[PDB]
């Protein structure tokens, strides 16, 4: 193997990186690391397309639950079960969507906007933070409250240098489990220095009461690496390569003309160019053609090309781009080349498999673990009630009650008929189930029976026909 | 041929360096146990090291040692029983006594008897079975058969101080023991502020690194263990010198 | 990791970018900011076809409401709570279109005006501010008015620096949730000193007072940030290099000839251009050959060919400008070069992604909390009435009673006929109803079956065919 | 054959390779390659996005279980088998998506994430090692946990040479199999691990207490080798050359004119730039044209074009580095050129087989042994029964009664229609049954029964028309 | 003595030095175009399509 070795000629005699585990390799340079990534989203065209593109493409513009508890390892009951679907699917529909936005205490987002945050924040930091906390000063019906913790926060106290069981603010038992982030508190100004305070992750009681999401490399990563390490250099040499461009061309296209001679600095821009002594200003007014002496001249200069072959290797940095971040080129760049129906569909479905990864995973976590820490107020505060002869009690298999499976935005295809069709005639035939196509173009699908079976009995008490679905 | 580029060198160099390091520590580790056993007491000392005289107290009437009386090289070779002095010497130890251990000088010295080789092939008078021919000649340690009730133990063991080879026991002693003997293997805490730092004490053989951007480079390699080698019942055996 | 690192040749060793929170890195220059996207907005033309991007796809021609309160929860019944929605319905309609414009105290706007501007000054400030006030004075059916604040006048009093409970005029209490505001005055006139008033989010019965709506990005954060800062400097450079390009190529155009010669001024061109003496103006009739002595001269100066690749670069900046703010590339540049229709539906949808992520949002939002405003009066002052046997009083819920859905224009689409063979064909099967398919519309199903219900006995009556949808 | 010799015409006489063995070309190197690997890996546009690929397309978003247990070799009846093939599928489905996370021993991952770590470990390490522990204070139902290992801690102990029977930390016995692994401790602060501790493959009663997958290539392979090793050289030398391509395309346009002069290089910049003194500033405002003395002179230099062809060369090495590491080069590079569907269905497919492959090998083994671990625990504690009259126990034929198949996410079709279309006509006759195509799908098909059972009443009792899969 | 690959270097030089960058003959000179004819050569006379053999 070459691979190991000198290389072709001795090329690679230099290259030898240490044969260093995650944890250190990402965390002496944490912060840094962390600052560049936000500098290329905060001050760039490409870094908040990006962003952009995961938040509208994970997630959308709504994320519904859909509370299917597993009944038959519980044993209670179909119509049990799916009274006390139906009644906590209202009482969270309720709770979450509330346009108030007191489900954090900022009151400035709703479930969505969290959810959306908390992907971002998986985007250009590599991991999410989600505080529950309890207010006990509110007199609402419910008591929870969440939060979302910028990564920044969490971090060793008062700088302390890195130790065995706590390594970089996040605590480690004997084992590679987590047991309590300290977090500080920030105040931009000034004030008394950061006080470092201690959360435990989970309560005596079993409740969760501080969240953390990261997707780990290796066996042990106490702390998430972010996308942007891949690609940060060229980005940046990308930004400096155009802002330099972009000089430059003003500077050769600024110099209009020349002029020399051998009279004084004034007459002979009176004379040649034309100005007026009544520098000195020239008008722009008509055609004009000077007299000239032997010593005289005057000369056009040219400039050479303002976009000589920039924007093809523009081109090559953003596939590259492209690829290190996971957005196909079409969206990031908005070039939109010319291409057939079936390149286009190929790119749609290059960006949508890994965009249905990061939905199933990140902000589906983030969404679970709030909802059952939400699920468990509910219960125990008697806002709704448990079916009888239960075979466990709440607390000892919290899944089982708060199996769920959310629904984001479905794709809006680049045909609309044909996808129609296809679904229509996976209809017909026993392939799939109207709860799956239902379900890719984000709807529920007994909301829309409860409507077509609405809508019949309003067409007929106003006179109308009845419709295609009503059955005669 | 084949050759290597001047990085494999070095990981190979670091590691011999490695070997070197747990095997020194070994044979001072070693050094102590054996110290700690021959006589009551061992004094550590050193060019940088304040001494410190660790004393288990071992009572005056072990140790004992041959004079002008009472010596077997002396004495004639035929028509003379080994085995009666080695009961007045283990009648001294408290304790039952299961195992002997010979410098190979005194067991050439102990089977050249006449009468041992003749509690070897008694039909009825005896149960001990040797090995009297020989059976390890490059080992370090050479298990001979049951001398009645004890084992029979040779020990040839080697520390290198300085460059010249030296041998642990000290030419011919004879050392009476008990194979379930409480022994005590003691490691102390390691004086290192980077060590405190990770979190960790009380351990053995902590291993760093450093570099230390000088002129020519280099980094160095550093192996600290700080142990200590005690005897809970330090007259539980009894020593021999056996000239 | 080579991101937290020197870099490739010890190039990125002096990209170290501080790192601190959103309030650190925005607050400081919060004026300056805005105030050079103000500039750009208002003395750029792409910028302002952003804007008006904006403005007109995520709002449109009309903002219509429709109310859908929860009303299993509230135990009320289905058909008090159609009735109620009908009477809120109507109600609603009457006093926010009203054609004297009386909803907001300066009486300039209508409700769609406001939420349009809400929008655009949400695009190019970060936030969108509406006060709710009373004119006691007044003697109409419903005395609530609205009034919309620029986010300019938000300001700490006296000019002062920031205080750790109060940043950027936003009172702050100890959470991050905000609690009261400082307004300034309007200051015309350069003199006249400014007065600093005081006003409180909340009145003390829970009503909203002042409305802030603006989406965070970090955990604290009291005033967002435009969407122009990723492209602030490019957009600048841009304008800068397209103005001197064009005096650089009317420079360059200019000087049509030039004139050797040993003469006088004046006999010089009165023997090679041909002008008269009684400098001397030519007139252009005729083709004209002149005659030269050995010592005279005449060049025809020639100048570069005026777009050399300048059309390409302004392309690659476009894409850039285009992908940093969210507007699709042929929406911002008007470019349209040849695409198939394939091209044109993927970039199409790609903006409509974004723009019903905004609608949901932001216009949403601020209707909804209008709305709920609103609804406080016709509650109490019983223009309108509750349903009977109510679980809750209307201040124990708000959200519930005055739970709302928002319906915008529907997209143009790029084929007319495949839009509705589609609709057709997803109402024939039962993969959608009639209420989702006429709203992608911009219409109310409750509102068409009543003009059909009339259409068809007005035909009936007076002799014609029935229509299709009559009944037998 | 002159494939031996010398060569044609002497060209060869220094390539004269050593034949050795896979174990002999691997070892003695192994760490460095290693380590390049994860270097290439971490800091990498194209590696990172060709492991995305590697997880995305091999495994996906789910990775879900079907329980085959051999009825007619076990001699105990079909129905019984199905009976205890669905509750053993239950009680899976419960212990492996657990929210909470518990089936690793760090709570940091669920099972599919599990598989798609141990997918990637494959692709730049060559292999990947699960352990299998038990937690005996825990107090939940069941006490298995798994933990991941990566390949590096895997080594020789207290820094030994290489031997007969342990190579690279694996002991081997006479024949080629292996008996124990030993595993180190990495920890962050501080390197030169400490402690090695011995753990065997296999418990005496035949239970997996390690986890090893590869496929080897020659007779004795004790440790796998990357993908990477073909490649590694290539994308390293490509990354410099674009990274020196930049640089140099940025120096090239930086300088964008050139004064020669005599006077005062302060009034050379005065008198011919357009500076003032009041180096220095140049202001970027309209056109000038300077006046220049004999002695002036004034260069507008004009460089090589920006992509001179390196857009051309990438294209070559892409193919190449695509080539070797397996996904197709239009994937791996986002490129995408114009093309019919033949071409791109033919690179999809061509692509397919190949991570069809990876997925039917590696994840698939790693998945069956953790699933027959777990049922081992899972018979012991009686969570399920097995059925009696049988022939063989559990511990007899343990794939026998843990024969298990999974179901991976299915493939993108190009085309929406013609997959539905082919896959009905398939349905319409005998070729195929019901299963394929639900797999391909990613669909079991008796949940999709047991769907459309729960519809066609849950229709029949709102009064809609029957679906067309009811019976009449 | 070897240089390292990193980084864009501008060198001074002194009057008497220089530095010459050398320009190379297109590596595939039309090539392709004889492999073409001697290929349906080489087919003719074997049998096998150009097709099949190329």
């Amino acid at each position: 193997y070459h691979g190991g070795g000198s290389g072709f000629g001795g090329q690679l005699r230099s290259w030898n990186p240490p044969s260093e585990s995650v944890d250190a390799a990402l965390l002496p340079n944490f912060t840094r690391g962390n600052a560049r990534a936000d500098d290329l989203v905060r001050n760039n065209g490409y870094a908040a397309n990006a962003i952009q593109l995961h938040q509208d493409h994970i997630v959308g513009s709504f994320f519904r639950l859909s509370h299917r508890p597993s009944w038959r390892y519980l044993g209670i009951g179909e119509e049990e079960a799916r009274a006390f679907s139906r009644e906590v699917e209202a009482a969270w529909k309720e709770f979450a969507e509330d346009d108030c936005c007191c489900i954090d205490v900022e009151r400035k987002r709703t479930f969505t906007m969290m959810i959306r945050e908390g992907v971002a924040m998986h985007a250009f930091n590599g991991e999410l933070f989600v505080q529950a906390t309890w207010d006990t000063s509110s007199s609402r019906l419910f008591r929870t409250q969440f939060r979302m913790v910028s990564p920044k926060r969490i971090s060793n106290p008062n700088n302390t240098g890195d130790s065995r069981n706590c390594r970089a603010g996040v605590q480690i038992n004997d084992s590679g489990a987590a047991l309590g982030y300290y977090v500080s508190e920030d105040g931009y100004p000034g004030w008394m220095p950061q006080k470092w305070t201690w959360i435990p992750r989970e309560l005596p009681g079993g409740r969760a009461s501080f969240i953390h999401v990261f997707e780990p490399v290796e066996d042990g990563q106490t702390r998430g690496a972010n996308v942007f390490y891949s690609v940060m250099e060229q980005m940046k040499m990308l930004d400096t390569l155009q802002n330099t461009q972009l000089q430059s061309a003003i500077v050769k296209a600024m110099y209009a003309a020349t002029i020399e001679s051998e009279l004084d600095t004034q007459s002979a821009m009176d004379f040649i160019l034309g100005a007026n002594s009544q520098a000195a200003p020239v008008r722009l007014g008509g055609a004009k053609v000077p007299h000239l002496m032997p010593g005289d001249s005057l000369n056009l200069q040219t400039a050479q090309d303002t976009d000589n072959g920039y924007s093809v290797f523009e081109q090559s940095l953003l596939r590259y781009i492209a690829a290190g971040l996971g957005v196909s080129y079409e969206q990031l760049s908005r070039n939109y080349a010319q291409m057939s129906y079936s390149t286009a569909r190929a790119s749609a479905n290059e960006s949508w498999a890994y965009f249905m990864g990061r939905r199933k995973f990140v902000a589906s976590r983030q969404a679970s673990q709030m909802f059952l820490c939400w699920l468990e107020e509910a219960i125990v505060r008697r806002v709704v009630t448990l079916p009888s002869k239960a075979r466990f009690s709440f607390q000892e298999a919290r899944s089982a009650w708060g199996n769920c499976d959310w629904i984001g935005s479905g794709r809006m295809a680049i045909d609309g008929l044909k996808e129609v069709q296809e679904a229509v005639m996976l209809i017909e035939a026993g392939l799939s189930t109207y709860e799956k196509e239902c379900a890719k173009r984000g709807d529920d699908y007994q909301e829309i029976f409860a409507q077509q079976v609405r809508e019949t009995m309003e067409r007929r008490a106003a006179g109308l026909k009845p419709p295609a679905w009503a059955a005669a | 041929q084949n050759l290597a580029d001047p990085a494999y060198r070095r990981r190979r160099i670091i590691m011999q360096n490695m070997r070197d390091e747990e095997l020194a520590i070994a044979q001072v580790e070693e050094m102590q146990a054996v110290s700690a056993v021959l006589k009551g007491k061992y004094t550590m000392t050193g060019e940088a090291f304040d001494p410190v005289e660790v004393d288990m107290g071992r009572s005056e009437e072990n140790n004992i040692t041959q004079s002008g009386g009472t010596e077997w090289s002396k004495r004639d070779k035929s028509t003379y029983d080994p085995t009666d002095d080695i009961e007045a010497y283990a009648l001294n130890a408290s304790g039952v006594v299961n195992i002997i251990v010979f410098d190979p000088k005194g067991w050439a010295l102990f089977r050249s008897f006449k009468a041992v080789k003749e509690k070897l092939d008694t039909r009825r008078g005896s149960n001990s079975e040797l090995e009297t021919a020989v059976k390890d000649l490059g080992k370090a340690v050479s298990y001979k058969g049951m001398y009645g009730d004890v084992a029979i133990v040779v020990y040839s063991g080697q520390y290198v101080e300085n460059g010249v080879k030296k041998n642990f026991l000290p030419d011919n002693t004879m050392v009476l023991g008990n194979t379930q003997a409480r022994g005590l293997r003691t490691y102390g805490c390691i004086q290192d502020a980077d060590a405190q730092r990770e979190g960790i004490n009380a351990s053995a053989r902590y291993p760093k690194n450093w570099v230390t951007t000088g002129d020519p480079a280099r980094e160095f390699t550093m192996i600290q263990s700080a142990p200590l080698m005690l005897l809970a019942d330090p007259d539980e055996f009894v020593s021999v010198q056996l000239a």
